[PDB]
């Protein structure tokens, strides 16, 4: 469920969102603290869900590092509210 | 965990997109960098929707 009181994007095409996005701000967790030059590269599943693989530079290991998740519509596509999933 | 977009330009270049709840919000770009009228306008909106905005981590990127 989004937030209560928050506005969804309601007229929403998948396919358009595809690709990758750039990472400029973030609320900080422990998945994320410290990670730079952060983006997250969206790909539609046979499914009708979508593939979500992070990828930011962990200075303190010298390593890109990525996380692998997928994401399923909660109600039709042309809503942008999702759940995600990591593993 | 809840993942929603709650704005999105019209040439989807620009995106704020949060959590199941008011601790997880995130600004993306297709570019590494967004100018600050596209910044305070994704500030604007995320003050709208009742997000502390003070806790933004801005993210080492190339041309930041
Ligand atoms: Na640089």
């Amino acid at each position: 469920t989004p937030p209560r009181g928050v506005t969804v994007v309601n007229n929403f095409d998948c396919k358009r969102y595809l690709g990758t996005w750039y990472e400029i701000a973030r609320f900080d967790h422990r998945a994320e603290r410290g990670l730079e030059k952060v983006t997250a590269t969206y790909s539609l599943r046979d499914d009708g869900g979508l593939n979500v693989i992070f990828k930011g530079y962990n200075p303190d290991r010298g390593m890109w590092q990525q996380y692998v998740g997928k994401a399923y519509f909660t109600g039709a596509p042309t809503r942008a509210a999702l759940k995600v999933a990591f593993f | 965990g809840g993942y929603n977009v709650i704005a999105l330009d019209r040439e989807y270049r620009h995106a704020l997109v949060c959590g199941p709840d008011r601790d997880y919000l995130w600004i993306n770009s297709r570019t590494p960098t967004i100018s600050d009228e596209v910044k305070q306008e994704m500030l604007a909106v995320a003050t709208r929707e009742g997000f502390d905005v003070s806790k933004f981590i801005w993210v080492q990127q190339p041309g930041s």
